[PDB]
Parts: structure tokens; sequence; C-alpha cells
């Protein structure tokens, strides 16, 4: 329900995107945020990438032998030659089971998407609740500052502080009168 | 237009015949003698077209046609009636071979282009074309013939002027550099190696010097051997140049019509014959 | 002898480009062990690095003559291949390396003047047209600045620099390699022209951080005998180590300095759980081994609970709170810092040193640290390092504390009361290697 | 065992509540070299590379990276074609790693079905986290699209054929013999129909593909027939004949055209 939610609320900003011009993997990276799989492989596929193809479709599911390929593979990049796509670096950072928490942190979708684009990106190939909810929300308040000036904002934020909810509540009863 | 004529070329039947030109297209006229007859004038192309070739028939009857635009249109008829099927156009310049591989060797038509590259085309598993580039001569490689059998092999010929021989190898996936050969010194026009029944195989690597040198080979594992057609120039400049399928005999027409059935003799001397 | 390398360089720098599977020969044949014919190939990669540490020493040797020297224009056109990474990357090292320092320019290669005239007449082709070229140049109008003078060639490759390829893209490169560091020896002498005259480059900032931490002779070759230049070297050190090209090139004694110099820098670190400009902690933190052999006369007191390397008084090994702030450097290479000040804590409880405070202490430190089996372990570094190279000397000083009492005694002792603390952690299966090769199954993949 | 599970404990009741296909799969199963890694210095130099990854091989040409690794897809998947019939994957997954591949071996890693203490029961216990793909079915007919790449050179795709059940595509043989026919033979027989069986387990969908599924059962002793007529050279051993029979499990029958 949860992810859902997630998905439905992104709904307008990546379908923007979609309609404009965008990289092939670029499309592919937005696909995935609406949460599209099959879809995502095809356009792979159309890129003459079979064993690309191959990596969407371990998407919507990650397992631990992978991260540590896709971690060597980024790092296999840095000592290695000149020009990278960013957004081939973005798919590795999926498969390393690690959106922030890798050798990168996204920030080039915080500035041009939301936060709440973020908040899919950790739930969906950040773990697949191997962890807790709670603990995950949590790590993502502390990377990325969740407003406390929107409403479905601080929902968040005290699913997030489950734990000691009262003091974080006075705080930001002050600062969310929407 | 069919006055600037720059290929005709039949297929190995000798029923099919496609006759290309100036005229920015390909005007079908098959054998039925010196009559022809016309079956669709395929358009789709601009600019001067050079060389068309039908398929060698194990693979249909298919007609590639390469031209000034960058394109090579694979037609082929089906139900009787025409149809692009694929489009081969990875090259910017003008592209100046299209030769099949014969049906001895499977589906491996060979595209050649002055931008640099040959082409070797592989035939996909619903004829989608899908090239491997690579590089023979860096000025411009201005045909390209196969190599039959008298694994898979072609040669090409120079702008940078050098005939470079071609051999598959599938523990490195492409065409090894075999050997390179040079008694030329303006550029290659076409390369035609002999379809012999047996080993030898001799190649007038015709030249724009006024000139075309036979590299010889009396059997296959003999070298390249450098003898000349004649041992001067010529007053005019080299066309197209054929090699029999049953006794090997020259022929090349020249600017002045020098007609050439000149094969080599006992004595080693190119010798005129019937 | 050492003059003959004259061709094995430009042969060897070649072989190593685009130069890998060349066969004349077809239809190679296929299975048998399914043989060795792969195998070979990388013997030959191997092989490539060993002849070359000879240009990595090659202002010790004489004039390079002016014909290989004038190709840098059909050989610049690979831009000198900048693990396989390493092996590409001599190239740009080893040519660059040809001038070093010592004392030995004189012209008035680096003897003659063809060269450059050669050489030049073909450029304007980045920081490796300019990397030793303009530099041997820099000197070419140092001296004839009592003369004609000629600049304007010099500045227009000092501009053209700036353009395209980065320098910084070397200056970090060298370090990454460490075969056998006469690759790291490159830098922090050739240190004092990039910042000299070339327009200040505010990223070294990031790289040079890294370089002042130690350096005992090998990256301090390069003053202190020279007078060569009359800037940037020793010149205008003779005056306090705090210009500002001064520490961006440039490297009892205790009390003298500043009560001492170890009393300052305790809250210095402290105010530090948040903060930035990361190229701090890896200069100071890590130039903590300076003064760490023999002493901890005075250190004692602050390292009990430092923001340093502690677990009885702050959250993980104190650097959890400088752990979880940051992804980047100075929590790798502070966890490092955590590593090598703790073998050097043990090396001194071996055995006394002096003017020091008890062997009985110099456990007890590490016995704060004893915390780790509940999940302080799991924490240490985050993403997984999995290049293979470094990330190895991580448990490799936590390893040899129970070989350097259970079986080490080199004063007569060594085991007396210290048992009670050290079997809190060291005689239990972690400290023991229980779980040190399982967190290197995928990390190492490697003498399996 | 029951209640509701992945996909991982179908496939274990699957072989738990018969055992002819559990010795089938036994069949089939029974039956060195010092690599430095690193690419992407080379390519950019001379011409393009753009990006780092083994995807560029595949929008265009395989001779755009360093070529002496292009070597190594052929030779080391080579090694990999005994092993596989010499059991296991992860055998196979420790040799790929060497081979100077590491995002192409996570291939290998989608073998795995989806082991996890989420949804079973009797394998959240030697496991303790996510382990496999739980989408291993859009995983196989993805990596069966491979097994027809023509892009792809048979020395590579060999063992994408046999991921997802083995086409004979003549680099899965390497002992050509009437018994490496069999093994990958029945590898097929296998791979057909535990879709079938998922399709009552209902792990196939249709966003379970990109190529629809072969829901034909397949016949052991009518393939070999195929074998026996192929191999006339192996007829002439009856122990290998004798090797057949108990795979078949028709041992009166065979030792009456014997006496």
């Amino acid at each position: 329900r949860l992810t859902s939610w997630i998905v439905s609320q992104i709904g307008p900003e990546i379908e923007e995107k979609i309609r404009n011009s965008s990289n092939e993997i670029e499309q592919i990276f937005l696909y995935l945020l609406l949460n599209d799989v099959v879809r995502a492989s095809k356009l792979a596929i159309e890129s003459k990438n079979g064993h690309l193809s191959v990596l969407i479709s371990y998407l919507g599911s990650n397992d631990p032998r992978i991260r540590d390929l896709a971690e060597l593979q980024l790092q296999k990049w840095s000592t290695g030659g000149c020009s990278i796509d960013k957004n081939i670096s973005k798919i590795y950072k999926l498969l390393s089971g690690s959106p922030f928490e890798g050798l990168f942190s996204l920030k080039e979708l915080e500035s041009e998407f939301s936060w709440l684009c973020l908040l899919n990106l950790t739930l969906c190939y950040g773990q697949i609740d191997e962890y807790s909810l709670e603990s995950l929300v949590q790590s993502h308040l502390d990377k990325f500052s969740l407003p406390y000036d929107d409403p479905i904002g601080v929902i968040f934020q005290l699913y997030a502080a489950n734990e000691n909810t009262e003091k974080l509540y006075k705080e930001v009863r002050q600062r969310t009168n929407a | 237009h069919n006055e600037l004529i720059h290929d005709a070329v039949l297929d190995y039947y000798g029923k099919r015949l496609a006759t290309c030109s100036s005229d920015k297209t390909i005007k079908i006229f098959e054998v039925e003698g010196e009559t022809h007859k016309l079956i669709d004038t395929l358009t789709g192309h601009e600019g001067p077209v050079w060389r068309v070739d039908w398929a060698h028939p194990k693979f249909g009857t298919i007609l590639a046609s390469c031209s000034y635009d960058g394109k090579v249109l694979i037609w082929k008829e089906e139900n009787g009636r025409w149809s692009q099927i694929a489009v081969h156009a990875v090259h910017s310049a003008s592209v100046n071979s299209v030769q099949w591989a014969p049906h001895e060797y499977g589906p491996l038509l060979l595209v050649a282009s002055s931008d640099g590259k040959v082409s070797v085309v592989e035939f996909k598993e619903n004829g989608t074309t899908s090239p491997i580039i690579i590089d023979a001569h860096a000025i411009g490689v201005n045909s390209a013939s196969w190599a039959p059998a008298t694994s898979r092999k072609f040669v090409t010929g120079g702008a940078d002027n050098l005939v470079k021989i071609w051999k598959y190898n599938s523990d490195a996936q492409t065409y090894v550099l075999e050997s390179t050969l040079e008694g030329h010194s303006d550029w290659v026009r076409d390369v035609a190696w002999s379809p012999t029944v047996l080993l030898r195989s001799y190649l007038a690597s015709v030249s724009q010097d006024r000139t075309c040198i036979i590299w010889t080979q009396d059997n296959e594992q003999g070298p390249w051997k450098k003898t000349l057609l004649k041992e001067e120039k010529f007053p005019d400049v080299l066309w197209r140049a054929s090699w029999s399928l049953s006794g090997n005999v020259l022929a090349l027409s020249g600017g002045d019509n020098k007609v050439t059935l000149w094969k080599e003799n006992l004595e080693g001397k190119w010798e005129p014959a019937g | 002898d050492r003059f003959n390398v004259v061709g094995k360089l430009i042969s060897i720098i070649s072989s190593v480009i685009q130069n890998y599977d060349i066969i004349t020969a077809s239809s190679l044949a296929h299975d048998y062990n399914n043989s060795l014919v792969q195998l070979k190939k990388f013997s030959d990669l191997k092989f490539i690095l060993q002849i070359l540490q000879i240009l990595n020493l090659m202002i010790l040797n004489t004039k390079v003559p002016v014909d290989i020297v004038n190709q840098w224009f059909l050989q610049y056109q690979n831009q000198f291949v900048e693990l396989i990474s390493r092996i590409s990357s001599l190239f740009t090292i080893t040519t660059i390396l040809i001038l070093g320092l010592n004392t030995s320019i004189a012209q008035f290669l680096y003897m003659d003047t063809e060269t450059f005239d050669t050489v030049n007449s073909a450029l304007e082709n980045h920081p490796m047209i300019h990397y030793s070229w303009s530099f041997i140049l820099y000197y070419r109008r140092a001296l004839q600045s009592s003369e004609s003078f000629d600049d304007s060639d010099i500045t227009k490759f000092a501009l053209f620099a700036e353009s395209h390829d980065v320098l910084q893209k070397l200056n970090t490169l060298s370090e990454i390699l460490s075969f056998d560091p006469v690759y790291t020896t490159v830098i922090t002498v050739f240190l004092e022209f990039s910042l000299n005259f070339i327009p200040i480059t505010a990223s070294t900032s990031r790289v040079f951080a890294k370089i002042i931490s130690k350096a005992p002779e090998q990256f301090i070759e390069n003053f202190l005998t020279n007078d060569t230049f009359e800037k940037k070297l020793s010149i205008i050190k003779a005056k306090l180590p705090l210009l500002i090209p001064l520490i961006n090139l440039a490297l009892e004694i205790l009390s003298y300095l500043s009560a001492s110099i170890i009393q300052v820098i305790f809250e210095i670190f402290e105010i530090s759980l948040q903060r930035k400009d990361y190229t701090s902690i890896v200069q100071c933190c890590e130039f903590m081994t300076m003064l760490t052999p023999n002493y901890l006369h005075l250190v004692s007191s602050y390292l009990n609970k430092s923001d340093l390397l502690d677990k009885y008084g702050k959250t993980g090994l104190s650097n959890m709170i400088l752990g979880s702030v940051e992804l980047s450097t100075g929590d790798y290479t502070f966890t490092i810092q955590l590593l090598k000040l703790t073998k050097v804590f043990i090396r001194e409880s071996l055995s006394l040193k002096n003017i020091h405070i008890s062997k009985r202490s110099k456990i007890d430190i590490i016995n704060k640290l004893i915390l780790h089996a509940i999940h302080i372990f799991e924490s240490y570094y985050n993403w997984k390092y999995n290049n293979f190279l470094q990330k190895f000397e991580i448990a490799f000083h936590l390893t040899l504390i129970f070989y350097d009492v259970l079986h080490d005694v080199f004063t007569i002792l060594i085991i007396s009361s210290s048992a009670n603390k050290l079997l809190q952690l060291f005689l239990t299966p972690m400290d023991s290697i229980d779980l040190a090769p399982n967190t290197l199954t995928n990390i190492l993949i490697s003498p399996l | 065992l029951h209640p509701y599970n992945s996909r991982g404990l179908f496939e274990k009741k699957l072989m738990q509540d018969n055992k002819q296909l559990y010795q089938i799969w036994i069949v089939m199963v029974w039956l060195p070299k010092n690599v430095p890694t690193s690419k992407w210095l080379n390519s950019i130099t001379s011409g393009g590379l753009k990006s780092c990854d083994l995807d560029f091989p595949l929008r265009e040409n395989t001779n755009v990276l360093d070529v002496k690794d292009k070597e190594e897809d052929h030779i080391f998947f080579k090694y990999i074609y005994e092993l596989i019939l010499a059991g296991a994957i992860d055998e196979a997954l420790e040799e790929a790693k060497l081979s100077d591949n590491i995002s192409i071996c996570m291939i290998l890693c989608g073998i795995q079905e989806y082991l996890n203490p989420v949804i079973d029961t009797q394998i959240a216990n030697e496991f303790n986290t996510q382990q496999g793909i739980k989408k291993h079915s859009l995983w196989r007919r993805t990596v069966y699209s491979l097994s027809q790449q023509a892009g792809l050179d048979p020395y590579e795709r060999a063992i994408y054929s046999y991921l997802s059940g083995a086409i004979p595509n003549q680099e899965v043989l390497q002992y050509s013999d009437w018994e490496s026919d069999l093994h990958i033979h029945l590898n097929q027989i296998l791979q057909t129909e535990i879709e079938n069986y998922l399709l009552e387990n209902n792990q196939v969908g249709t966003d379970e593909l990109i190529l629809p599924l072969p829901s034909h059962a397949l016949t052991v002793q009518e393939v070999l027939n195929r074998v026996a007529s192929r191999h006339p050279s192996e007829s002439e051993h009856p122990i290998r004949v004798l090797m057949a029979s108990v795979i078949l499990d028709s041992l009166p029958s065979v030792i009456h055209s014997s006496v």
C-alpha cells in the first residue's frame, strides 16, 4: 500500500519527463520509478543490450551477490578511463542494493524531482524489508531532510520517530499549519 | 538513363540481371537475351548508384543496392511484389561495394565504402542487417570482392592503394589481416578474385595508374606474384574486371574499349585467346 | 650503467596501449583443457611494469637524444592511457618523471635546445602536453630574466593545460599506484612549479592534504641540497612551517612549537562531529605518527576518551559520529588512522620505551575499544571496496594482538594482570579470527 | 511447507513428490588461470568509449574495449562448459569472475530462485537474508533471448541456453558422444515442465516473460530414439546402452535383449 502511495504521488513528475527528451537509460530509470520492470527490460532489448536486460530483470528484487559485483564495477570505472554516463551509474546504484548508501549519493533528483522520489528508491532497491520500515524511513530522514512544512512530510517524520514521537510532534506542530 | 551505366551483374543462374546507372534508381532488366524486361523500377535512392548485386541463391535472390547517399537497400520479392525488408545505412559517404557471399558459404553480404569502412552484414533471424565494422583502407575502401573456394575470405581495393587479403578466425571473431599487397600507385578500382574450379587464383587488381597488376597464385599455396597484363601504361584508364567460372579467362573493357581475353599461357605470357 | 634504456622505454610504453590480441594465423582450434592460450596474455601485462622502473629515476640518467623526444604528435594520440588500470597508467607517470630534481639541470633533452624547437613546431594539440614539458621551460625562461626573455609560448602552454583534461587526474593516480613506491616519488619534487606560475588550482585543497601526513626521505628529496630555483624550495622555508604555496607543495620540539603541541590539538577535533572540509582530518590525525612512537606521556590524557578512537564513553569507535556524517574520505582513511594507531599501541607493549607511561596502560587503551562484538565490528566502514589492493589493512592490525602476548614475550612478563581484560575480546573468537576471512569471500576473490 | 511460499518451496516440493524427475536432474549434473581484472582505459583513447560497461560491446562491435579479454569470453567460457556437467553453477560463477567480467557474472547469481525469511519458512533458517530473484521466470525468458541472440557468438551464449534449459547450440558439446547429447536434452525436459508446474503454483503470468513459454511436456524415451539414431558410434559400446536403460528405468527389457 505504501509504495503504491509513494509511486502515485511521483505520478506527474515522472510522466512529464517520459514525454520529454531523455537518455535511453534515463527512460529505463524513470519507468522503474513508477515501478515498471518488463517495460524497462524491453527498452533495454531495443538498445541491442541483452546483458543489460538481464540486469533490469533482477530488479524488483535484490540479492547479496550482485551488490558486490555492482560496487566492484563502479570502482573499476573510477580507476579506469574517462567518460561515463550518469544514468548507467544510477542502474548500478540500484544493483549495489544501496541507492544513497553506496559510493555516490543522488542529489541530481532532488533538484529535478522531489524527496518523495528518493523515498521510493530506499523502499524498492534499498533492500525490500529485510530491515523494518521504521528504521529505513529514519535513516532516510537523516540522509535527506523531509520538510517540516509539508503535512504529508510530517507523516513520514513521525513514522520515523515512532519511538519518541512527543518531542518531534510539539516542534513540527508549530511548523505545519496546513 | 542507361547511357553511363556503371554496373550490370547477373545472378548465378544467369537468368536475372540488374543494371544501375546515374539514374538514382535500379532499373531491373533481366536477361531474356539482348532484349531484357522491366519488372519494377526501384526508386529509393538519392544520387548516382554504383554497385548492385543479387544474392547468391541459397538464401533467396535478394538485391542489395549501394549508392551515393549512404544507403544499401535490401530489396526482396515477397509474394510477387517488392518490399525493402531492411535498410543498411551506417555510412555517410559514397557506398561503393555490395557483393554477397557465394552459396559455398552462408549469409554474409560485403558492403565497402570510402568513408574508411568494410562492413560484414550479419543476417539475423528475421533477415535483420547487423554489421561489424572493420577498416581496410583508411582513405576509403572502393571495392570488395569475395574469395570463394577454388574459413571465410575476401579482398578489398585501396584508396590507400593496397589490396589487403582478409581471412576469418573464430578465436578472435573477425577478419585477420592475412597479407598486404602493393604494386599500385594510384587508387584501386576493382579487386577481382578468380573463381577457378581448381587450386589457382589470379587477382586482376584493377588500378587508375593506367595499369592493371595481375597478382598470381599459380596454386593457392604459391605466393602472390607480380606480373602485369602488359608491361606499359595503357593509353586510357581501365574498368571492370571479371574472371570466368571455368577456364579463368580475363575480361575487362578499356577506355578506348580494350577487349581483354588475355589468359596466362605456358610461357607466363598473358596471351590473346578466344 | 643506467644509460642504455633509450629504446626500451618507447617499446614498452607502446605495447600496452592498443596492442593486445594480434594473429596472422586463422581457423584456430578449440577445446583441450578448454589450453593455456589465454593465460600468457596476462604475463605480457605483468612484464610491461618490470621494465619501466628506471624511468622513475631517469633524472639520475643522462641526456635522452633529440630523436624519440621529437615524437609526441604521432605518439600523442593514445593520451598516455589516461589491475589493468595501473598497468596502463605507467606511461603517463614514467614520461613525466623524466624530469625530477636534485640540482642537475642546466641548458641555460635538458641540455639541448633542438629538442624543444623541433617538438614545439608541432604542438597546441592538456596537462600532459604541459607535464614535464613546460617545466624544463620555466627554468629556461627563469635564467633568461637578465637576457632577451621568452614567455609567449610558455604561458600559452600554461593556459592550454587549463582546457579539457585536468591536471589533478594525475597527482591522485600517482598515489593509486604503489607496486613499488618509486611511482609515488614523481610527486613532492614536481609540485613546486604547479602553483608557482600556473593560475592557482583550488582543487590542491583535495590532493596535497593526503601528501602531508608523513614523509621521511621519499617525498622530501627535492630540497635541502637544491638552490636550482629561486622560487618554491627551502629558500622560502626557514621560517615557521604553518607564502601559501608554502603548504601546497612543501612539508623538546613538542614544547618549542607551542605546555605542548599535544595539549593544543586535543579539543580541535572534539569540535568536529558533523563538520566538512575533509582536508583537515586527513592530514592532522594522520600526522599523528611523527610523535606517536615512543611517547604517550601526554597523549594518554586525551586518548582515554578521544574523538579519534574510543568506545568507553563514545558510540562506535568514536568515528561513527564521524563515519555516519559523510560517506567520503575522512571516514574511510579515518578508520585506517584508527588501525595504524592501534598497532603502534601494541608495538610498544612488546617492550618498554622511555619517558612514556606504563605498559599496563598501553593495553587498556585498546581495552576501551574492546567494544565491538555487539555490532561495532559491522559498522566500521560502509560500502565495499572490492578492488584488489586495499581494505585488507582493516583487520591485519586486529589479528596479531594475541600473537604479541600469547606467543610474543620480549620483556622478561608481557602477561601479568593484563589477561583479565585481554580475554574480554582477544581470548574470544573475533580477535582470534572466526569472522575476519568471512567478510572477505567476495571482497577477496584472490588466493582461492 | 504448504501454506504460502515463494517460488523456492515450490521447487523443493516438486522434487519431493516425484523421484523420476529428481533422478533425471542428478544424471545431467553428474559427469586455474591468473587474471588481473580491469578495462575501459585503452577504449576511450583510440576512439569512443563514452560509457563504461560491457553493454557498450552490445550496442555495437565487440572489438571496442580490450581485445585480450575478448579472448577470455571464448576461452574461460569453454572451461565453464566442462564445469556445468561436472555440476553446479556457483562453480562457474567463481571462474566467470576471473574471466574479467563483473556485471555479466550477475547472470549466474540470477539463476537463484527467491530464498527468503519473508516468504519461505524452512529456508528462513539457513538463510537470514534475501537471496535470488523473485522475478525468476522473467529472468528465465530474458536469458533465453540471449540463447538466440545473433550478436552473441556461440562461445558466450551456450551457457545461456543451458540456464533456461538447453537447446543444443554445439558448444554445450565438448565430448560429442551419446551422453553429451542426452545431458542437454534432459535439461530442457525439466525446464519446460517446471514452468508448467509453476503455472499450477502460479509463478508464471504475462508479466513473467518477453518471449511466450514452451508449455509442452517432453518425453524421455523418444528423445533417447533421437540420441540412438544419432550415435551408432555408441551402440557398439553395450555399456553406454546399460547406462541409457537405468534412466529409462527399463532394466528387464535390456536384460532380455542381451540374451
